[PDB]
């Protein structure tokens, strides 16, 4: 069944293999994810990781299954009531995918922290859910000092809270949506001028050539390279339209007319890339410098030398109605150039490995090809620590204060969470859990709010309606809100494992009430 | 929305 | 034991038994709304694929019991990375049936009734039975069709909409790491037809390119699928191309590489061949979970009037970090589907083209009939022929009546 499982997976994961590829699937199947507290939020997140084929998982839960537990969890049942939740959840989650290996530990995270702190060292990523403030901060420290990626997720009433913690997460394959093409019309390369010069059928020429034609013409008069959209770009559009004559050519020239707004586009190093280049880790190498920065540096070198100020040509171009032969020859000019610059970048990568003796080819040819294709799309995310967020002098109070300018910004929801946790510390229970404790808990909740705010010198105005609403929640974990957070959280974990796409930086707050959300850098 | 909507919590006809 | 164990609905009750500051205006706390949910609120889920499975779980755990599912498909191995109500053993069985089966077993007293049907098989009578309808399908045609069906249920007395005749329509869609959700209150808010720009029909390569200017691997594959297979009949006269048939795709893949060689096009792979033939849309579990959650939460709100519903159109994107975006789609007054007044054309293949190539009316194959006599049709090869004479029997005010596969309704245009 060895190969009947190889293709069995190919067909099973086809819809997703088309998103992150075979390499992404591989990273995923090699990972081991840990989940703390299998209630609705955790099994939802986990199911979204198990269906796509996460290598393995281990649930950590020391609680027993409650009635309301079995009432809001698709992976628990009436018969599970009274038994260990971690154990009960795995059995059902495991049924979702046999290519995944489930596991659990009937202990509490606090317990595993006291006895076996290194226990969490075995996971690719740790996802914690429904955790109290103290357990979180304590869990953050260990994991932060262990270089272990952490995602804290919490569902409270109609609020979804997600917090990711990774010291550094460098990504090459960020999959940019609607990126500007690297057409080089403003900074043509020899082969490109050559290809264009080769012109002077007419109704079936790549628009890129129709533009270059008039670009050389326009640039020969005013000598301006055209940033004025409507202005040097609308006259340019008109100029191009003129050359049709009796041509039932429009379709050709017209398509040239449309892209004029997206192709005169300059060539230029993206701001995000500058910062990667001018970053301490790109400038100061060592034997410890991870493959990413070596590749970052090589790219910086290229921009200095062979690149003549710019990044290696991408290699791809959009489709363009045009005779097959014309389209292909044009495309090949770009592919050739792309291959050419890539090699140059390879030459720099070697000269960096040697002056580090790191290795001969500790970077496959495929990685080099990937890097150059995505040179304009590299991203780097550095998350603060939970300690930094909690510290009295480190807390980004400006962000909070400024956001609170709007009394309904979803940052109030984060402030209320903090107050709920403090209430749980002071009272040993959550507010309003009982229809009877609501009215009375409002005041005690407002009290803990005021205290939390004064403790940080946060001069913000939190409307009473939110304290009332948070008490009304009774610490519920509504399934549909847990499901929302579960899809969101799940994909962020897949982003961590695969290092594909871009993870949200810091806190994501979701409001099921207004179906709105926001991201913050706390 | 000009007018607010509310679903009758009764069976249909 | 009683049906509901202790604290079973604790996570739902709190939003029905407690007053609140953000509640819906017509909301009143009650220890009886949950009962309406468990005993009488009928919800119809259109689709057992992707959003469907997620939607059945969501409603079930939210206190709904009278749920129906419509789906005309069979379980496929490729459904298994996200359609968690199905297992490898179920491959080949109707999804609708298996979805109800799994759901009814996992949620103790749920009552999911399946329907191995397409939405077109039913009429008014069937749909009026429901309080709320949630659609998680993938074709624009279906979305528009069900949109037209609910609009048709509307009853105006003297131009005064009868609220009891309004059937909310919650609609959700997904695409890789993107998705959308929206609340449609037929006759009160923007319907699907009011925002056609939001539903850009899938890619359909131009003939000229496919037949004479291929540039991409996809064009080659497309050529083989759309022209060569119909011409040649690789597997016998009348044998239709079966996108799931391993032998058929291997055939298409080989002819594709053939055409690609002749035009020096790279990239024809078996995977890409499958993608094109089946017009596959990449999909994962997480994005479907997010969107079905928004949709279910809104179905709940509409049923219990717990909170005011999504204004109307939410978008989710998970690619660069993540975010949700919501805005209020406007009900177009000139709407072919939900307006109350007939269309006003001011002008035969002048209207059939206008009713097809327009943007306000992206009808697919309209059948035009004069006041009381079929003028043109297309559903009959003689109708498309005999009646075809498109070749330039009417007057001025005449009330034409179009009909497309896009709606159950007869759009009256003058
Ligand atoms: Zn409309």
């Amino acid at each position: 069944m060895a190969q009947l499982g190889k293709l069995l997976k190919e067909q099973k994961y086809d819809r997703q293999l088309r998103l992150w590829g075979d390499h992404g699937q591989e990273a995923l199947e090699s990972a081991h994810v840990c989940l703390i507290n299998a209630t609705a939020t955790g099994t939802e997140i986990l199911k979204n990781l198990v269906l796509p084929g996460i290598g393995s998982f281990t649930i950590i839960d020391g609680n027993q299954v409650s009635g309301e537990d079995a009432g809001n969890n698709f992976f628990l049942q009436r018969s599970s009531i009274g038994k260990n939740r971690a154990e009960a959840a795995m059995e059902f989650l495991q049924e979702l995918n046999s290519d995944v290996s489930g596991s659990f530990v009937e202990e509490s995270p606090e317990n595993l922290l006291d006895n076996d702190p290194s226990f969490f060292c075995r996971f690719t990523v740790v996802v914690a859910t429904q955790l109290p403030e103290s357990t979180s901060l304590r869990l953050a420290d260990v994991l932060w000092n262990s270089q272990i990626p952490l995602l804290i997720c919490r569902t409270y009433g109609l609020v979804g809270y997600m917090r990711i913690i990774i010291k550094e997460h460098p990504v090459i394959e960020s999959h940019p949506d609607n990126a500007l093409e690297d057409l080089r019309l403003d900074k043509p390369f020899p082969e490109l001028r050559e290809h264009f010069q080769s012109y002077d059928d007419h109704s079936h020429t790549p628009w890129i050539v129709i533009i270059a034609k008039y670009l050389a013409q326009w640039y020969s008069e005013t000598n301006g390279r055209i940033p004025k959209t409507y202005k040097e770009k609308e006259d340019f559009r008109d100029l191009i339209r003129q050359g049709i004559l009796k041509p039932e050519d429009e379709e050709n020239f017209e398509e040239a007319i449309k892209n004029v707004n997206t192709a005169l586009n300059t060539t230029q190093i993206p701001s995000s890339i500058e910062d990667i280049f001018n970053d301490d880790r790109c400038i100061n190498i060592t034997k410890q410098t991870p493959s990413f920065w070596i590749l970052a540096r090589a790219l910086k070198e290229f921009v200095a030398k062979e690149g003549q100020g710019n990044l290696p040509v991408r290699g791809t171009i959009p489709d363009m109605i045009a005779d097959s032969g014309k389209y292909i020859k044009l495309q090949n000019v770009y592919r050739e150039k792309a291959k050419k610059d890539a090699a140059a970048v390879g030459n720099h990568v070697a000269k960096l490995l040697q002056s580090i003796g790191q290795a001969p080819e500790s970077i496959s040819e495929k990685e080099l090809k990937l890097l150059c294709s995505n040179s304009a799309f590299l991203r780097v995310v550095r998350c603060r620590s939970l300690a930094e967020e909690y510290g009295l002098d480190t807390i980004n109070k400006d962000e909070i204060i400024s956001s609170m300018d709007n009394p309904d910004n979803e940052i109030v929801l984060y402030l209320m969470l903090r107050a709920v946790d403090r209430f749980h510390k002071q009272q040993g229970r959550y507010p309003g859990v009982s229809n009877y404790q609501v009215e009375e808990d409002i005041g005690k909740l407002k009290s803990c709010l005021t205290g939390f705010l004064q403790e940080y010198g946060l001069s913000v105005m939190v409307k009473d309606d939110y304290v009332h609403e948070f008490c009304r929640y009774g610490a519920a974990e509504p399934h549909t809100i847990a499901a929302f957070l579960g899809g969101a959280a799940a994909q962020e974990v897949i982003k961590i494992i695969t290092k594909q796409f871009v993870i949200f930086n810091n806190t994501y707050i979701y409001s099921g009430m207004s179906q709105t959300s926001a991201t913050f850098q706390l | 929305m000009i007018k607010l909507f509310s679903l009758k919590q009764q069976k249909k006809e | 034991m009683k049906l509901d164990w202790e604290g079973r609905w604790n996570h739902v009750k709190k939003f029905l038994e407690r007053s609140g500051p953000f509640t819906h205006p017509d909301f009143e706390p009650s220890t009886e709304s949950l009962q309406f949910l468990l005993d009488t609120c009928k919800v119809l889920v259109i689709g057992a694929g992707g959003l469907g499975c997620e939607l059945l779980k969501n409603l079930a755990l939210s206190g709904f019991r009278q749920i129906h599912v419509i789906d005309m498909d069979t379980i496929d191995v490729s459904n298994l990375n996200r359609q968690f109500l199905f297992r490898p053993k179920d491959i080949g069985r109707p999804k609708a049936e298996v979805a109800a089966e799994f759901l009814n077993d996992r949620v103790p007293n749920c009552n999911v009734v399946p329907h191995f049907n397409k939405i077109q098989d039913f009429n008014d009578t069937f749909y009026r039975q429901f309080h709320i309808i949630v659609c998680g399908l993938d074709s624009i045609i279906a979305r528009r069709w069900i949109n037209g069906m609910l609009i048709s249920l509307l009853n105006y007395e003297d131009g005064v909409l009868d609220p009891s005749s309004i059937v909310p329509l919650i609609d959700g869609g997904t695409e890789g790491f993107k998705g959308n959700a929206r609340v449609i209150l037929p006759g009160m808010t923007a319907c699907i037809e009011c925002t056609l720009e939001l539903y850009p029909p899938q890619v359909n390569f131009p003939m000229c390119t496919i037949a004479s200017m291929p540039r991409l691997p996809e064009h080659c594959i497309e050529y083989v699928r759309m022209l060569q297979w119909p011409k040649e009949q690789p597997f016998g006269e009348g044998v239709p191309l079966d996108g799931d048939d391993p032998e058929h795709i291997q055939w298409i893949f080989q002819k594709s590489l053939e055409r690609a060689s002749q035009y020096n096009i790279r990239g024809v792979t078996y995977r890409l061949t499958q993608g094109v033939v089946k017009r596959i849309i990449p999909a994962v579990a997480s994005t479907n979970a997010v969107i079905a959650a928004v949709c279910a939460t809104e179905v709940f709100k509409i049923a219990t009037s717990a909170y005011i519903p999504l204004n109307n159109y939410l978008v989710f994107n998970d690619v660069d970090g993540l975010y949700t975006y919501t805005f209020e789609a406007e009900r177009k007054e000139n709407c072919p589907a939900c307006s109350q007044l007939p269309q006003n054309i001011q002008f035969l293949q002048e209207v059939l083209d206008y009713l097809t190539n327009s943007a306000s009316l992206q009808m697919k194959s309209p059948a035009i009939t004069a006041t009381n006599r079929t003028l043109y049709l297309q559903s009959v090869t003689s109708i498309e022929e005999r009646t075809r004479p498109l070749s330039k029997g009417l007057v001025d005010g005449q009330e034409l009546a179009v009909a497309d596969v896009t709606t159950p309704q007869t759009v009256l245009f003058k």
